[PDB]
Order: C-alpha cells, then sequence, then structure tokens
DNA sequence: CCCCCCCCCCACCCCCCCCCCCCCCCCCCCCCC
DNA sequence: GGGGGGGGGGGGGGGGGGGGGTTTGGGGGGGGGG
C-alpha cells in the first residue's frame, strides 16, 4: 500500500501547490511565510480542502490517524520545494486545521466519535508543564549493537520485542543523542457552563497538543478545539478505556483596533463613557463604578535600581447594606475584566485559594495546581460575601494580596508562585 | 563475564609478612614479651575478646625499622587507605600465631570444640584411606583499629 | 541563555545556561564508577567501570550496579574499597524565577545533576545560573511494560558549572588607614551619636532607638562565676508599636550592619520530613546566632510551643531538648532584637504592651529594653517621607 | 451555659517456577548353553 | 532350566524461557472562653 500512500501524499502536494482563490496561491504563500519566520507548520481550512477535492476530505475524515501524517509529509516536501534550491534540514511540519463543522458539545462525545475528527468547545481549566515526545528514535541492540530507527507519528509504537537480526530476549535501547523530540502539553477542557444539564456536575476532558499548539492557551480561556476524539489504555472497570482528544487546532493587537483604541483614547468624554459602561443596568453608585474602572485599568507596576518591585494592582472593598448591588457589580467585573476569577467567601478553602497539591492521573506523579489567586494573576479576583470567609483563609489571602506571592512547601515540593492580582 | 585487571603499588604477601613481623616483635619500648603476643595469651585464656590495635604502635614499629635501616612500606598509610582488607590480614596473622591457653577453661563445654573435634575424628577416619572449618567460626575475638594521636 | 520555562525540546543535547532558583536539593550520595578487586588466588587486581545515563554525555550500554565476585577462572574476588573510585552525586531542582513567569502560569522547573566538586555549591532558595548539557534519559514509555505511551521522556541538565547569583565581608580586612581612623575617631566624644546615627540614615528621629541598637551590637560581657556559675552578658531588645513605623526598616539596617546575624519573621526542635525515616535535631535562629544576633520581626505572631521555650534563651542563653531520648542542652548565647505589632487595631498608647499584644508580661519583661514606637502624624515628617516616596 | 474552636481519623536484574527433551536404567522376553 | 543380552518403556535430571517484584476536606467529639 506504499504506492497508495505515495498517491495520497502527491494528492496533498498538489493541493498545496494548486489551490488558489482570487489569483493568490494562499497555501504556497502561507507555507513560505511560515518558513521565513521559522515556524514549521501550516494552518489549513478544511472548507478549502472540501472545495478542492472532496475525495481527499473523505479520506481524511474516514481515518485521520493514518491520513494526517501523510498530509504533514506532503507539507514537508512542498516546503523544501519552495524554500531550497535542491541540486545546487527542516523538521516534520505540523498540520493545523481550521473548521466550521457543527460542534459536538463536550458531554455528547461518546463511543461513536472514536478516531473521528471532532470540533468542540469549553473552558481550559488546567495546562500541564511541557513534556518531550520522540519523533525520531535512534535505536541500538544491547548485545550485537545492530542499529535501527523508529520514525514516529504522534497520533496512535514501542521498541521492537527482539533483535531484528542468541541476541538476548528484549534487547533494544535508545541513543538519546541522535534521537529527535518535540514539545507535548496536556490540557483539561471543561464544558461550557451554560451548556451543563440541569442539576449536573460539569464534565471535562483531558487532551493533548504538540509543536506550535503548546503554550497557546492559559487556564480560564474559552476555546473551540478541533481534534481527534481518541482512546488510551490507562492503568486505572473492565475492558474500559480513557477518552481524550488529540488537538489539531485551537481558536480562543489587530492593525485597525490599534486605530479604534487611538480614536477612543482621543475622545474627551472617555471616563464618563466607561463609567456608564460598567454594570449599565445598575442605577447610581457613580463613584463606585468610577473606582471599578480604576481597579480594572490598574496603576503602573514599577521596578527600582535595587531590584525591588512595586504594586500596580488596586484592591477595592465594597462593604455595605443588603441589596445594594455589590454581588451584581462583582459578577459584572468577572465578565468585563480580561482575566478574572469569581469566588464566594464561604465557598473558599485556603488550598483552593492559593495553590494545592495534585497527583496527575496520566503520569501518576505529584504536581502543584493553582488556586483562585493564581488563576486571577494578571487580573481581578472577585471575592463575594467576603465577610463569611474563615480566618485561616483570610490569613492565606495576605501574602497573595500584598506580597503578591504564594510560598509553598507541600509534598516536599518547595515552590513560590506569583499573584499579581 | 570477563574482567580486565591492572597492576597496583601494593603486595598483600609482603604486607602480611610485615603485619605478622609487627605482631610477634613489637612492644611499647619507650615506656621502659611483645604487647600483642601477651594480649593474645589473654585472648587464649578466654579472659579478653576486644583485640585493639593502635596505629601509634604501628607508627612506632615503622620508625624503629626505619631507624634500623629497613623500609617498613608505611603500613599506617595502607591501613588508613584500605582498612577493611587489613582486618582480614591482621586476623589471619593472629590465627596463625596465637599461643595456647594457660588458664584452664573446661574446654569441652564449648559446642564448637565438641563439633570440630568430632569433624576432626571423622576426617581421621577418612584419612586412613578406608581447611577443617572456615576460620571466622573458630575466631572468638573481635579486632579493631584505634586511630593515630596528634603528632 | 535560558530559564526552565523557555528551555524547550528543541534544545536537547545542546549546551545551555539556565537562570533560576534552587529547590529540592537531594542528599549527597556516593556513586560507584570504578570497582577494584583483589583476586584471592590469582593475585591480580581485577576491576570494572560503570556507566549510566548521567555519568556520560553520550549514550553507552548501562552497567548495572553489580560487583563481580568471580574470576574467569572461577577464583573468588575481594572488593577493594579506597582503591575503588566513587564520585559524589547530587540532584537539585532549579525553579524558574517567579518574576519572569507570565500572567496566570506556574513556574516551570528542571533537575540539574551535579558530580564531585560542583556538589553543594548551592542550597535551597539560592538564585543561581547553571550551565550544562540538556538531556533526555530513560525509556519514555517506549518499553513494552507501559501501556500508556503519552508520558514524556524524563529530562535533565548535566551540570558543568554552578554560578550562585549572590549579587544582582563577615570579618573585614583592616588597613593602616582603618586602624588610624578608628582610633582617632574613638577619642572624639560624639561617637555614640555619630555611629548610632549612621545606622538607618533614612529614618526620621528615633535617636534613642539607634543608640540602644548600637549598645546591643556592642553588647555586654559574659560572667562565669566560681564553679562555672553562668550569668548572661548578652542584651535583648523589643520594639513594640504601630505598623508602618521605622521598626521593620530598622531590622533591615541592623541585619545588614551586624555580623553573624539571623533573619526571622526559633529555639531548637526534633524534626522529621517526607523522605526521612528518622528524626533529626534542628537549630533555631538563636542557636544559629550563638554569640551572634537574632532579628525577629512580627514577634507577636510566635506560637505557644515557641514562647514557652523562649524563657530558656532569655534566662539561661541555652535551649533544652526533651524527646526521643536526645535529652541534652544547646548553646544559644545570642543578643536578640525583636519587633511586634498590635493584635487588633492601631496601638493604644494608654494600654500596656501586655494588653495591646497577646505576649505575656512574664515574657515581655525578659528584654533588657522595651520600646514602644508610634506613627506620629507630624507634618514635617509626613512632608519629608511623602516626597521621598513620590521620588521613588 | 452555649457556642466556637481544634483536634482526630479516615481515604532491570535475579529467583522462583514450570515445561520440555534426552538419556539411562530396569524390566521382560528370547535365545543359548 | 537358568542366565545373558537385546529391546522398549518410564522416570529423572538438566537446561531454557518467563514473569514478578501525602495533602485536603469533612464530620463529630471534646474542651475552653464570653
Ligand atoms: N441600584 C440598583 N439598580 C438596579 N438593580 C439593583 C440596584 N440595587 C439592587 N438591585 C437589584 O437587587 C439585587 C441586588 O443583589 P446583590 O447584588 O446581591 O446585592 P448585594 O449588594 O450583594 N446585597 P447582599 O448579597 O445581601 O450583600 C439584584 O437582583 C439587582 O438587580
Ligand atoms: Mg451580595
Ligand atoms: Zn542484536
Amino acid at each position: 500500500n506504499d504506492d497508495d500512500n505515495t498517491e495520497i501524499i502527491k494528492s496533498f502536494k498538489n493541493f498545496i501547490l494548486e489551490f488558489r482563490l482570487d489569483s493568490q496561491f494562499i497555501y504556497r504563500d502561507q507555507l513560505r511565510n511560515n518558513i521565513l519566520v521559522k515556524n514549521y507548520s501550516l494552518t489549513v481550512n478544511m472548507e478549502h480542502l472540501i472545495g478542492y477535492n472532496e475525495d481527499i476530505y473523505k479520506k481524511l475524515s474516514d481515518e485521520p490517524s493514518d491520513i494526517i501524517p501523510l498530509f504533514e509529509t506532503a507539507i514537508t516536501q512542498v516546503a523544501k520545494r519552495i524554500s531550497i534550491l535542491s541540486r545546487a534540514s527542516l523538521p516534520t511540519f505540523q498540520l493545523i486545521l481550521n473548521s466550521n463543522a457543527n460542534q459536538i458539545p463536550l458531554r455528547d462525545l461518546d463511543s461513536e466519535h472514536v478516531s473521528k475528527i471532532v470540533r468542540l468547545s469549553g473552558i481550559i481549566i488546567s495546562t500541564s508543564v511541557l513534556s518531550s515526545r520522540a519523533t525520531y528514535l535512534s535505536i541500538m541492540c544491547r548485545n550485537c549493537r545492530h542499529t535501527t530507527s523508529i520514525t514516529i507519528n504522534n497520533f496512535n509504537v514501542s521498541l521492537p520485542r527482539s533483535c531484528l537480526s542468541n541476541c538476548g530476549p528484549d534487547p533494544y535501547i535508545i541513543i538519546h543523542e541522535s534521537s529527535k523530540f518535540i514539545d507535548q502539553q496536556f490540557l483539561k477542557l471543561q464544558e461550557i457552563p451554560e451548556l451543563v444539564p440541569v442539576g449536573e456536575m460539569p464534565r471535562n476532558l483531558t487532551m493533548t497538543c504538540d509543536r506550535y499548539l503548546t503554550n497557546k492557551v492559559i487556564p480560564g480561556t474559552r476555546v473551540t478545539i478541533v481534534g481527534i476524539y481518541s482512546i488510551y489504555n490507562s492503568k486505572n472497570g473492565v475492558a474500559i478505556r480513557t477518552p481524550y482528544i488529540k488537538i489539531l487546532g485551537i481558536q480562543s493587537f489587530t492593525e485597525e483596533e490599534e486605530e479604534e483604541f487611538l480614536q477612543l483614547s482621543r475622545n474627551p468624554k472617555l471616563y464618563e463613557i466607561l463609567t456608564n459602561s460598567i454594570a449599565p443596568s445598575i442605577f447610581g453608585n457613580e463613584d463606585i463604578k468610577k473606582a471599578i474602572v480604576c481597579l480594572l485599568m490598574g496603576g503602573s507596576k514599577k521596578i527600582l535600581p535595587d531590584g525591588m518591585r512595586l504594586r500596580g494592582d488596586i484592591n477595592v472593598l465594597l462593604l455595605g447594606d443588603p441589596g445594594t448591588a455589590k454581588s451584581q457589580l462583582l459578577k459584572f467585573v468577572e465578565k468585563v475584566s480580561p482575566i478574572a476569577v469569581y469566588t464566594s467567601g464561604k465557598g473558599s478553602s485556603a488550598a483552593g485559594l492559593t495553590a494545592s497539591v495534585q497527583r496527575d492521573p496520566m503520569t501518576r506523579e505529584f504536581y502543584l495546581e493553582g488556586g483562585a489567586m493564581v488563576l486571577a494573576d494578571g487580573g481581578v479576583v472577585c471575592i463575594d460575601e467576603f465577610d463569611k470567609m474563615r480566618d485561616e483563609d483570610r490569613v492565606a489571602i495576605h501574602e497573595a494580596m500584598e506580597q503578591q506571592t504564594i510560598s509553598i512547601a507541600k509534598a516536599g515540593i518547595t515552590t513560590v508562585l506569583n499573584s499579581r492580582t | 563475564a570477563a574482567l580486565p585487571s591492572i597492576q597496583l603499588p601494593v603486595d598483600y604477601n609482603n604486607l602480611f609478612n610485615e603485619i605478622t613481623d609487627f605482631l610477634v616483635t613489637f612492644k611499647q619500648d619507650t615506656l621502659s614479651g611483645p604487647k600483642y603476643m601477651a594480649m593474645l595469651q589473654k585472648v587464649a585464656n578466654r579472659e579478653l575478646n576486644s583485640v585493639i590495635i593502635d596505629l601509634d604502635d604501628i607508627l612506632q614499629y615503622q620508625n624503629e625499622k626505619f631507624l634500623q635501616g629497613t623500609q617498613a612500606d608505611d603500613l599506617v598509610s595502607a591501613i588508613q587507605q584500605n582498612a577493611n582488607h587489613f582486618t582480614e590480614l591482621f586476623c589471619r596473622a593472629i590465627d596463625n600465631n596465637m599461643p595456647l591457653p594457660t588458664k584452664e577453661i573446661d574446654y569441652k563445654d564449648d559446642v564448637l570444640d565438641v563439633i570440630l573435634n568430632q569433624r576432626r575424628l571423622r576426617n581421621e577416619r577418612m584419612l586412613s584411606d578406608r581447611e577443617l572449618f572456615p576460620p571466622n567460626l573458630t575466631r572468638r575475638y573481635f579486632l579493631y583499629f584505634k586511630p593515630l594521636s596528634q603528632n | 541563555a535560558l530559564s526552565p520555562r523557555t528551555l524547550t525540546a528543541q534544545h536537547l543535547n545542546k549546551l545551555v545556561s539556565v537562570e533560576g532558583i534552587v529547590t529540592k536539593t537531594s542528599l549527597v550520595r556516593p556513586k560507584l564508577i570504578r570497582s577494584v578487586h583483589y583476586a584471592a588466588k590469582t593475585g591480580r587486581f581485577h576491576y570494572r567501570d560503570y556507566t549510566d545515563a548521567t555519568t556520560t554525555l553520550t549514550t553507552r550500554i548501562p552497567t548495572p550496579a553489580i560487583y563481580p565476585t568471580e574470576d574467569t577462572e572461577g577464583n573468588k574476588l575481594t572488593t577493594e574499597y579506597g582503591y575503588s573510585t566513587f564520585i559524589d552525586h547530587q540532584r537539585i531542582t532549579v525553579q524558574e524565577m517567579p518574576e519572569m513567569a507570565p500572567a496566570g502560569q506556574l513556574p516551570r522547573s528542571i533537575d540539574v545533576i551535579l558530580d564531585d566538586d560542583l556538589v553543594d555549591k548551592t542550597k535551597p532558595g539560592d538564585r543561581v545560573n547553571v550551565v550544562g548539557v540538556f538531556k533526555s534519559l530513560g525509556a519514555g514509555g517506549m518499553n513494552q511494560s507501559n501501556s500508556n505511551t503519552l508520558i514524556g521522556f524524563k529530562t535533565l541538565i548535566l551540570g558543568n558549572t554552578v554560578y550562585p547569583l549572590h549579587a544582582r565581608a563577615a570579618r573585614q580586612m583592616l588597613t593602616d588607614f582603618d586602624i588610624r581612623n578608628i582610633n582617632k575617631l574613638s577619642k572624639k566624644k560624639d561617637i555614640f551619636d555619630i555611629l548610632s546615627q549612621s545606622l538607618a540614615p533614612s529614618i526620621y528621629g528615633h535617636d534613642h532607638i539607634k543608640k540602644a541598637i548600637l549598645l546591643m551590637l556592642m553588647g555586654g560581657v559574659e560572667k562565669n562565676l566560681e564553679n562555672g556559675s553562668h550569668l548572661r552578658g548578652d542584651i535583648n531588645i523589643l520594639m513594640v508599636g504601630d505598623p508602618s513605623t521605622a521598626k521593620s526598616q530598622l531590622l533591615r539596617f541592623v541585619l545588614n550592619t551586624a555580623s553573624l546575624a539571623i533573619a526571622t519573621t526559633l529555639t531548637a526542635a526534633v524534626t522529621t520530613d517526607r523522605e526521612t525515616g528518622e528524626r533529626r535535631l534542628e537549630a533555631g535562629a538563636m542557636v544559629l546566632a550563638d554569640r551572634g544576633v537574632v532579628c525577629i520581626d512580627e514577634f507577636d505572631k510566635m506560637t505557644d510551643v515557641d514562647r514557652v521555650a523562649i524563657h530558656e534563651v532569655m534566662e539561661q542563653q541555652t535551649v533544652t531538648i526533651a524527646k526521643a531520648g536526645i535529652h541534652t542542652t544547646l548553646n544559644a548565647r545570642c543578643s536578640v532584637i525583636a519587633a511586634a505589632n498590635p493584635v487588633f487595631g492601631q496601638y493604644d498608647v494608654n494600654r500596656d504592651p501586655h494588653q495591646n499584644i497577646a505576649l505575656p508580661d512574664s515574657l515581655l519583661s525578659r528584654f533588657d529594653l522595651l520600646f514602644v514606637v508610634t506613627d506620629d502624624i507630624n507634618e514635617i515628617r509626613d512632608r519629608s517621607i511623602s516626597e521621598h516616596v513620590l521620588r521613588t
């Protein structure tokens, strides 16, 4: 079937080389421009792949785990053909997908979607540290030192069971100098809160991304994911499998919003406009709204010659009578502020506020996970009904609120976290 | 599993000979039989089990030999460098040279005497054409090196 | 030039410099690299060298930690310590500098491996720059035991040097210029003003406080009477008062002026941790400051088991241990300066320190000098400190 | 006397083992003396 | 008519291959302060 794979590869090569709209070869341009800035990926809109030849899209969507590596390979070959004079070295290019297929909500994904390309959305609630996955393994036999290699496509390999021509039962080892690796990151996606069924607890998926999709999102961001709904046999029922998504695309200043915000800065009535625009259904409380605008913007953070650093963040306490719209103002600020977290004082614990220990079900090893203050870093933590908070929690607020740090010594993990809040 | 090997600046035959020479010769003569052989008579009487070696005694012996114009190969450095092996050498020298008891012991009351006597009798029954033990079994004393003083 | 964040899989097997902070320093362990064996009858000294993924910059077949005990001819082998070679080995976890970590992200960290003379170049909390080779190791779940192959490969830096970043004198040298000017100054009368006022020159007023600080730094002489009966010469001071007063800044100036000075914000203890299957006797700041000084900010916050034992520091200049059979007493012969805040509200100058702060009078009375300072609302002071803060 | 606090309790090599194969011994049968 | 030798079965040994080996939250009990 290698001739058939070669014809798939040549079909994709022709798609890169031939696809054109309104006199522009958009994917030749995008691939060249991506090479110039030294990001080795290509973002493909599958509307265009469908429009070019739907047979290719049918092959892709029938079995993406086999077809995606061939498309990546085709991109590498075209990349060389449009950036190197051959007869006078680049890595395996990442494919990135844009799509407008109808979204499957995160709760409805089940066994009939296994290995299909899927489009969904949710809130990223955690983002693991980066990790190294192999693309090319250089391999050696422990006894005879017969060397071979594994070239890997990360869509789901293992070391060979015995020597490929006594030589021992299980003999192969990796040569870590010649082997090539890539960045891999794990994310947890929670379903959109306004899509949760009545009385249900919100459900979530573990999911993975690599190369130029790592570090592209932070916790709390609302995203649409394109990826392969897929399976792996975890260590922790019977004949059961853990579901996960292999991400193929993410969607979450522009050169004219630059102009819009210059024009809005130039408006003389700006402060009144923003003041009116805070919680517009709440009548009155004019000075409080003005102060909320100040808290949103913040002062200016500073560093002195000594290395000492000075707070830019403003803290505001609204203490007062019932039904004065305090909670309504906090629940508005959690909407408008670009980073924000909302908690209530009686819902809190010191751990869930500063940071907590976790044991990752995937590695099965410890890692530290951020609480509300960390998730609010760079923005506002809205602590509603703050007077109901326990004393130890209010103690735990002090470092994160004034020193703007959290110092940690838990499970042997000594650590200090930042809390610009 | 084959092993490589290297030559090294030591010889345990020469040092074993040096150790037994020290043991059968030395006394604390600056304070005026050998200290160690007398102490081993105390061991033979079962009156003592803690055999203490002073590195200062070894040093005094080395200085006496060097004063008498022969090199002692600095046994102090060797025992300070690879001490564990020289426990075995010192104990073998003692086992090769310890004198017989003087005080009566009621020798048969030790099980080791009866069992090794029975093994010897059985071995003589064999030896008429019809080691006896691992030495740590018979070795009753405990041997310890005591460090150098300030000097 | 990197940090544990921007250190990336593209950098594997390259030589890298990482800017960071040390955490989780392992215990030092001796790592076997060559074993030497006298052959009992053969006479030869056989040997074996050893390999793992950390001892070599390049991959070689691992040699699995076994001493050989038999010759090719079957003769038994006796292992030779001292002639055998062991290297010190230590792991340290360098954390990213939290100042560099961007909005909403935890700090990344990586494990540096250090051998022999780089071991214990740093301790936990040290800001450091390490240079070494960034490496992968292990099977990464490619070995057929692991059904889960989403786990990444382990990675490390094999260290080639460790630069502590102490900068962005504990005993000083003395030149003839210093000897002359010290003695020439000592004959002047106002030295007790000038030297004390040279402490904390940014601080408005508080002359008597600075004089008392200087007397503590130049504290009194010990009295061992007959039968060795001990009476304490060291001096102890406590600054009660409002927050936002000179107190904490004075503790900074004292800490950076004194020598053998310990920062705190105590006594001694018998302690245990996650990996220890054993209990160890630990030194508090006064033991660490034996014949030195302790600086205790927020002293009103100290817990009961500490305060109960502070009496031994204050009376006997020592601390006694009374569990796990370690019944002993330790030298803790320091001169202490402490500072404290009201437990509720601004400080009520009518109430006693015993009443504005939860510390007992039977504890507060131990200190030789007991100051109460307050945020006076003087316009000249406020004008001065305000313009300093504005220029800042 | 009542309520709040805080304390407790709980969730890669080496050994054992088993399977497979080959040789040796012991019995039975037949022939020779 | 008994003993040796030939042939076949059954048991034991030896080798080879394989698999296994602490933090966070919650309720209830018990004790101390207003
Ligand atoms: N000034 C106002 N303008 C419009 N609606 C208001 C205003 N004040 C109160 N409300 C309404 O009354 C409610 C205020 O609720 P809420 O925000 O919880 O007040 P609150 O200050 O948090 N009181 P409490 O939760 O008891 O501390 C909402 O349903 C608002 O729509
Ligand atoms: Mg409210
Ligand atoms: Zn092989």
